[PDB]
RNA sequence: UUUCCAACGGGGCCUUUCCUUC
């Protein structure tokens, strides 16, 4: 059960996690086997606001069905087993290119493989079950971008401290800053 | 009664081409609907092995 | 039925600045809408505007100072061929020195200096000034 | 607004941003699509479905719930009647409008209903002919209209 | 007037204004849980009725349709959500 | 004339990226 659950040949980290998935799944009936059936493909280390650095675990994708039942029990004890580290679970998605005119025709496209629909589900994952109840966009005076996305009530201490994480690791990402805030 | 039939031969002759497409409109709609009722089989033969093996690869892992 | 959304902006900003508002409600915005408000916030017709996300198609809240006499839409867009750049800032700018046709050509929404520079034409949009 | 009168009112459903969730909702996918095929067995309409499920179980909207509308369920279990029903209770109003003049001829305001009526039909017909939801040539008539409602 | 913060308005004006008028528009109905000490278990109505709503088992009521919001029938409790 | 300097265009690279194909 050591690299079974990596689904892929490296590396260390990837190794270390895998270590540590296999030491919460000998917890017998209801702390294993609903842990199991998960895995994952790669991990991606990033720096934090914590000085902690982020430890991005990415998911195939019909699975974040049941990662989303577990989650925050799961990356409560990531973050704890693993600490000096911040623990969050994105998902691979494919993100097709926008055909050229030169270009000849491929099957078709659909919008959910899109470079646009890809990175509004990621702001969906990074933040996690509180919710996102809004959105804008400033587009400052300089010509930048800056996405305001703002997020739920309930619950949301569980990301409190994540801010500034998220903003960073979407940043590693796309190019393309981010910011949070709350209702009033 | 109306007329269209300009005599014997060309009765026949419209009979013999409507039994025709009457027979190509029957063969079509037999054969099309051995293409969807044959691939509801592919989808629940490649929706049965990620059912199997997802007890398949969740038990023999223990 | 709303016919060019560019226009049903530009109209409610030149209804912001003569009425003196420093803001506007702008909807449903676009792709072109920003793009417009871009090469205009970009030469300080207005300061920053920020899209807001309804669920459907937008809409935007600018941010406008004073400087503006009018930006205008040109209703059919016309095919603009590099001679006619010249006629078309000649008609509805107020003079050589300022002001800003801005046309589409296939290397994207910009002002007609702009154009001038990277040598390319195209379909106009509007105007600013 | 409205094409054929001259309202211009303006009343719809406001949609919730909220793409997901109720989230005290409980139930499945599973759940909900059996609710859906077995009242769709009953006689209802892809309307009234949403309609009783929205007031009596708790379903906000069945395309949160469940990743499909409530019409592209019944047709791939099969359930997809022949006409659209938008399009279904429009030829039933012009067969209701119709036997009502064939009974009173007198009543012109009738006469000028009917046009209406039959006005949006043929124009809805001519878009589901468009996209193909109804064969190229099919087209309503007095005759096999009274007779194709019922 | 003349100038003013449209992006982050009141929410004592935006609450007064019309559903489609609102900055994001929402909708102003709910959902709620009644009990008729009766039956046990509670069933999941909507603010706004239309169809006569009835609990599980027994033929009963719940709400009368009008025009605007159900209205609940006699004896009955309404938790919100 | 190169070096410095900024300016304005051109082209090509990497990031999940057809620019058809041996
Ligand atoms: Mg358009
Ligand atoms: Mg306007
Ligand atoms: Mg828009
Ligand atoms: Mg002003
Ligand atoms: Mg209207
Ligand atoms: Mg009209
Ligand atoms: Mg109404
Ligand atoms: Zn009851």
């Amino acid at each position: 059960p050591q690299a079974k659950i990596l689904s892929q040949a490296p590396t260390e980290l990837e190794l270390q996690v895998a270590q540590a998935f296999v030491e919460l799944e000998n917890s017998s009936p209801e702390l294993k086997a609903e842990l199991r059936p998960l895995q994952f493909k790669s991990i991606r280390e990033i720096d934090v606001a914590g000085g902690k650095k982020a430890l991005a675990i990415f998911v195939p994708v019909p699975s974040l069905a049941g990662f989303h039942k577990v989650q925050t029990k799961l990356t409560r004890e990531l973050e704890k087993k693993f600490q000096d580290r911040h623990v969050i679970f994105l998902a691979e998605r494919r993100i097709l290119p926008k055909p050229s005119r030169t270009s000849r025709q491929v099957q078709k496209r659909p919008r959910s493989r899109t470079l646009t629909a890809v990175h509004d589900k990621i702001l969906e994952d990074l933040v996690f079950p509180t919710e996102i109840v809004g959105k804008r966009v400033r587009y400052l005076v300089g010509g930048n971008k800056i996405q305001k996305v703002l997020l739920d009530s309930k619950d949301v201490q569980q990301i409190d401290y994540k801010l500034e994480s998220f903003q960073a690791v979407y940043n590693k990402l796309t190019g393309k800053q981010i910011v949070f805030e709350i209702p009033s | 009664k109306g007329n269209a039939f300009k005599h014997k031969r060309a009765l026949v002759e419209h009979i013999i081409q409507a039994k025709a497409d009457a027979q190509r409109e029957k063969a079509l709609n037999e054969e099309a609907e051995a293409r969807r009722l044959k691939n509801r089989a592919a989808r629940d033969r490649r929706a049965q092995r990620v059912a199997e093996k997802r007890d398949a690869l969740l038990k023999e892992d223990a | 039925t709303r016919s060019s959304v560019l226009a049903d902006a530009l109209n409610a900003i030149n209804n912001a600045e003569k009425t003196g508002k420093r803001q506007v409600l702008i909807r449903p915005s676009s792709k072109v809408i920003i793009k417009f408000l871009q090469v205009m916030q970009k030469h300080g017709y207005i300061g920053e505007f920020e899209y807001i996300d309804d669920h459907r198609s937008g809409k935007i809240v600018v941010q406008l100072n004073g400087r503006l006499n009018k930006c205008g839409v040109i209703s059919p867009r016309f095919n603009v061929k590099i001679g006619d750049i010249e006629k078309w800032t000649a008609n509805l700018l107020p003079a050589r020195q300022f002001g800003y046709v801005i046309l589409t050509t296939s290397a994207g929404i910009m002002d007609h200096e702009e154009a001038r520079r990277k040598h390319v034409s195209g379909k106009i949009l509007g105007f600013v000034y | 607004g409205r094409m054929h009168s001259a309202g211009k009112g303006i009343s719809s459903s406001a949609i919730p941003y909220s793409r997901n969730a109720p989230a005290w909702f409980k139930l499945s996918s599973e759940s909900v699509i059996e609710q859906i095929v077995k009242y769709a067995r009953k006689g209802l309409t892809p309307s009234q479905i949403g309609v009783l499920l929205r007031d009596a179980h708790g379903v906000t909207q069945a395309r949160v719930i469940t990743g499909n509308k409530i019409m592209r369920i019944l047709k791939s279990n099969g359930l997809a009647p022949e006409i659209p029903e938008d399009l279904y209770y429009l030829i039933k109003k012009a067969v209701s409008v119709r036997k009502h003049l064939e009974r009173n001829r007198k009543d012109k305001d009738a006469k000028f209903r009917l046009i209406l009526i039959e006005s949006r039909i043929h124009r809805l017909a001519r878009y589901y002919r468009t996209v193909a939801v109804l064969p190229p040539n099919w087209k309503y008539e007095s005759a096999t209209a009274s007779a194709l409602v019922n | 007037v003349l100038v003013q913060d449209l992006l982050h308005p009141t929410a004592a004006s935006e609450a007064r204004k019309h559903k489609l008028k609102t900055l994001v528009q929402g909708p102003r109905s709910y959902f709620l849980d009644v009990k008729c000490p009766g039956c046990l278990n509670i069933t999941t109505v909507f603010s706004h009725a239309q169809t006569a709503v009835t609990c599980e088992s027994c033929s009963t009521i719940l709400c009368t349709p009008t025009g605007g919001k159900a209205k609940l029938s006699e004896g009955t409790s309404f938790r919100r959500k």
